[PDB]
RNA sequence: GAUGUCGGCUCAUCACAUCCUGGGGCUGAAGUAGGUCCCAAGGGUAUGGCUGUUCGCCAUUUAAAGUGGUACGCGAGCUGG
RNA sequence: GGUUCUCCCCGAAAGCUAUUUAGGUAGCGCCUCGUGAAUUCAUCUCCGGGGGUAGAGCACUGUUUCGGCAAGGGGGUCAUCCCGACUUACCAACCCGAUGCAAACUGCGAAUACCGGAGAAUGUUAUCACGGGAGACACACGGCGGGUGCUAACGUCCGUCGUGAAGAGGGAAACAACCCAGACCGCCAGCUAAGGUCCCAAAGUCAUGGUUAAGUGGGAAACGAUGUGGGAAGGCCCAGACAGCCAGGAUGUUGGCUUAGAAGCAGCCAUCAUUUAAAGAAAGCGUAAUAGCUCACUGGUCGAGUCGGCCUGCGCGGAAGAU
């Protein structure tokens, strides 16, 4: 992970979430692709 | 994502399953043995050319179950071997290094008829022609 | 939208105790099997679960689905029990659990404090099989994740407690 | 850069904008950007923005421009006060206006022209808006 | 393609077309043959969602208004200054 | 709507032929498995039967367009259809050939000359004798649907009333 | 009608955009070891030279050798080349 | 530097022009007491009169780019030295048409402002002569607009204007220079403005409808995504969607070459052909790579939404400092 701003989908299976009040990346095809904001 | 895609594709040169590497992990993973495989593919080699990739075909299901194909040789293999050459052409349709006879041509689609979904020898002769003309064979009437 | 129209029909001699917000799953083999809908209004009928706007909320379809989702889930719940075969895989760990403590190494001289929700029970084969039980799908998904939480399945060698969806999409090890 | 071959004089006025544009559609080429509303390009804007475009799209189609740093705009140099006569010459502006319509084009396909645009967008110091000639 | 209705302008001037604005309508003009331009106002997210299609301006269009009928093609818009948003659009006789 | 006239066009293909044949066989799957598919296409151009592999939304659009023959009862369902319209016990000689690489109790029904042939019976009718036997067979086949049946179908009906 | 300045000590204090241990993701990270890396104000954070001297340049300590402000902290404390 | 009691009537300027001149002094505009004496001086209505700015535009001037082009440039070229020349395959102008732009450009040009007449109204002179008394030149936060500066700055200047300067009170977490308004004094009277309406602290936890879940609200931009909801028009669309879960994920064929193996996904050449209700010689991922996957598309299980455009509400991180 980096921990960014700007959220954009890495892979087919980056389901993208709004958990609390920051955007996560939670996915299913490599853990490579958690970045933390949006 | 369950993760599962059935009737998985292995890909490996005829001469070069006896070691590992050239075979990968797979086979082993979905429980077909390899030394059972091993044994079962060097059957049909001896008329098949060295580096040349031979189809190997296994399944797995959702529940673990699986089931496994090994095939009588490709069409590519018969239609290097009866027009005498042993590699293609390595340039698709405009390159030509040798031809193939359709009469002939239907004998092969025959020999690959199991793994064929042709409706029709005809069909089945009709699937094989772009084969030809990838490996530099020109099919003449 | 398309789970928020499902018309879910509960099964014959289950019992679906509704406190207007709080519902309450009840049936043969198992006890506390419940959902609580805070955003959405949900209406039993006779079993047929129907979804509507609750009050001092504006979202759509949104939480309708998530409901139909929960109260399904509590109805398999109660019936046949959940699955319930645990594993994992990787050498000197362990994940043995003795009474309300799980027994597992990250080499620490500190007790982990792996420990049992008050919803479950388990019992063991071996020292690494484990069977949980229960009847609320929450629960036994809820001590499966504590007991992951820092032995996950490694996206390279692939060794941790395994459980439901997992993230590894194998790689192999480089060439010796 | 875009640029002048050549410009009356040397030190021209900054000017304003009162805040309205006219020349609000496409009619040059078949597709374009618009500005959406207002501010300043210090010729820097229409390279990068050119750079963009034909990294993206390269030989298919040629572009059309539609912005032009007609102004020159001088800086005041940090051991001067004011009031000791206008800087020394910087860089070239084109004066931006909402709805002025920035790069253009026609003969590449329209998706492949549009992705250069939104690409183009972001080298830009305000927010754009893809506009299609269309019919009419 | 579209079949659209209009009224004859109640309200005229710059003051006037803003407070048609302000209630999310619009107005045109349809010019041609050997007779007068006829005003009208329209309303705004009636045609914004027709001419999402080509067929706005290929084919003809159905506009009545005070009952009568003449058969209209649109012409080029006017757009507002950072809005696609249409100030205005433009009409022929067909 | 429709996107395409093919989603209309394929329940006149199937309906055409399937209305017509002399032997068909009546058989679930539902995501066949491409080995067992290609080997019953080969061995369909060798008997002169042909076989289709169809959605259960073309089956009830079938049967609302057009009446079936004992046939009709098996559209319920996931299913493949063989059929021919010459060569009858070729035509349940092919089920018989899927049954070597495939289960054979997946059969739901069938018709063989007009005939309601039920999951055990055809079996025996995919038998297929040499010629002499044959048409003695399709002769069996034919008195069976034509004078046999009549009694028989009313009979049917008493049994599935019965309880206990 | 300026409370009178640089340098160095004493004695500090507050902001964290943390020098470091500490819990955790990725890794082109197998593990050891590292890169990448989020949380985090709690706590510890050296000395001698030359020069008026911070800085410079050097030698050395320590697991480690931090960032920013304070009438560029502090002569109604001390001290000017 | 400092200037000692008070009342009342009236009440500036900080621009112009010179200076051995810029915190000075003078003339002038402006302020007032006096005698003189014209409604002079003002608005809007209508009559008479004039304009070249804003905006807008590209014929013109310096140009702008695409195309057309006299021409100019680049590059290949001919034998009998030499002079000369058959010979464009290509770039981009003045112009030409269309498109951008400006102050030293203008084919085009408002609103408002102005004057002197004719009409309504009101203003204890706004304006006018001359005698006496000056003061300001060291004006500022802001509206319209421009120069200048980074269309920074509690920045700086002018044409034009308010307020304060030279006016109390109301409103920012008191407040005349900002917004409202014009403090003669007295009234435990009412109303209303700008500003406010749970408590702090004077009034709406308003009545009807939309939407967010961030303390956004109530701190600003780039930027971005499958964050979230509403709406009409439209393709798909109960004849089966969306495509989950299962099952298919294909035939030649997981192609030829290359190579360790070389899959579509190391690389290149393939850029195609086959039955099918159906499955691209593949949109995205991954030991770099042998491997493995998601993935559309097909059909069950089964029976309804779903996506591209646009109008519209609401979010996100980006938004880290001496106490």
């Amino acid at each position: 992970m980096k921990v960014r701003a700007s959220v954009k989908k890495l892979c087919r299976n980056c389901k993208i979430v709004k958990r609390d009040g920051v955007i996560r990346v939670i996915c299913s095809a490599e853990p490579k692709h958690k970045q933390r904001q949006g | 994502a369950k993760k599962v895609q059935a009737y998985v594709k292995l890909q490996v040169a005829a001469g070069m399953a006896n070691p590992s590497p050239p075979v990968g992990p797979a086979l082993g993973q979905q429980g077909v043995n390899i030394m059972e495989f091993c044994k079962a593919f060097n059957a049909k080699t001896d008329s098949i050319e060295k580096g040349l990739p031979i189809p190997v075909v296994i399944t797995v299901y959702a529940d673990r179950s699986f089931t496994f194909v090994t095939k009588t040789p490709p069409a590519a293999v018969l239609l290097k071997k009866a027009a005498g050459i042993k590699s293609g052409s390595g340039k698709p349709n405009k390159d030509k290094v040798g031809k193939i006879s359709r009469a002939q041509l239907q004998e092969i689609a025959q020999t690959k008829a199991a793994d064929m979904t042709g409706a029709d020898i005809e069909a089945m002769t009709r699937s094989i022609e772009g084969t030809a003309r990838s490996m530099g064979l020109v099919v003449e009437d | 939208s398309r789970v928020a129209k499902a018309p879910v029909v509960v099964p014959a001699g289950v019992d679906v105790k509704i406190n207007g917000q709080v519902i309450t799953i009840k049936g043969k083999n198992g006890e506390l099997t419940r959902t609580l809908n805070d955003a959405v209004e949900v209406k039993h009928a006779d079993n047929t679960l129907t979804f509507g706007p609750r009050d001092g909320y504006a979202d759509g379809w949104a939480q309708a689905g998530t409901a139909r989702a929960l109260l399904n889930s509590m109805v398999i719940g109660v019936t046949e029990g959940f699955t319930k075969k645990l594993q994992l895989v990787g050498v000197g760990y362990r994940a043995a659990v003795k009474g309300n403590v799980i027994n597992l190494s990250l080499g620490f001289s500190h007790p982990v404090d792996h420990q049992l929700p008050a919803g479950i029970t388990a019992e063991c084969p071996t020292q690494t099989e484990i069977v949980l039980k229960g009847a609320d799908k929450q629960v036994i998904g809820q001590v499966a994740a504590d007991l992951r939480a820092y032995r996950r399945p490694e996206p390279y060698k692939g060794k941790g407690v395994r459980y439901a969806d997992e993230v590894v999409r194998t790689k192999e090890a480089k060439k010796k | 850069m875009l640029q002048p071959k050549r410009t009356k004089f040397r030190k021209m006025h900054k000017g304003r904008n009162r805040g309205l544009a006219q020349g609000t559609d496409v009619s040059f080429g078949s597709f374009g950007l618009k500005a959406v509303g207002r501010g300043r390009l210090t010729a820097r804007q229409i390279e990068a923005a050119r750079r963009a475009m034909t990294r993206a799209v390269k030989r298919q189609g040629k572009i059309w421009i539609r912005v032009f740093p007609d102004k020159p705009i001088t800086e005041k140099p940090l051991a001067v006060r004011m009031g000791k006569g206008k800087g020394n010459v910087e860089y070239w502006v084109a004066l931006i206006q909402p709805g002025k319509v920035l790069y253009e084009m026609d003969g590449v396909p329209e998706e492949l022209a549009r992705e250069a645009f939104k690409l183009a967008a972001a080298k830009l110091p305000i927010k754009t808006t893809f506009v299609t000639k269309t019919v009419m | 393609m579209f079949t659209i209705n209009a009224e004859v302008r109640k309200e005229q001037g710059k003051g006037a077309s803003r407070r048609l604005r302000a209630a999310n309508k619009f107005p045109a003009i349809i010019y041609g043959g050997k007779e007068a331009p006829l005003a009208i106002e329209l309303d705004h997210d009636k045609v914004m969602n027709m001419q999402a299609k080509a067929e706005f301006y290929s084919e003809v269009l159905t506009i009545v208004v005070d009952g009568k009928e003449i058969k209209v093609k649109a012409q080029d818009v006017q757009r507002h200054p950072y809005k696609p948003k249409l100030q205005h659009i433009d009409f022929v006789r067909a | 709507a429709l996107n395409l006239q093919d989603k209309q066009a394929i329940v006149a293909e199937v309906s055409e032929v399937a209305k017509g044949a002399l032997s068909a066989v009546v058989a679930d799957s539902r995501g066949v498995t491409v080995d067992k598919m290609t080997e019953l296409r080969k061995a369909g151009r060798e008997a002169g039967v042909y076989m289709r592999v169809v959605r259960n939304t073309l089956l009830r659009r079938a049967v609302e367009g057009t009446p079936f023959e004992c046939l009709k009862d098996a559209f319920v369902g996931p299913t493949l259809i063989a059929y021919s319209m010459e060569h009858p016990g070729a035509a349940a000689r092919l089920f018989k050939e899927f049954a070597k690489a495939n289960a054979k109790f997946e059969v739901k029904a069938a018709a063989f000359e007009g005939e309601l042939i039920p999951a055990s019976q055809i079996d025996r009718l995919a038998t297929l004798p040499t010629y002499e036997e044959a048409i003695a067979r399709l002769m069996a086949t034919m008195k069976e649907a034509s004078a046999g049946k009549l009694v028989r179908t009313l009979a049917a009906v008493r049994d599935a009333k019965e309880a206990a």
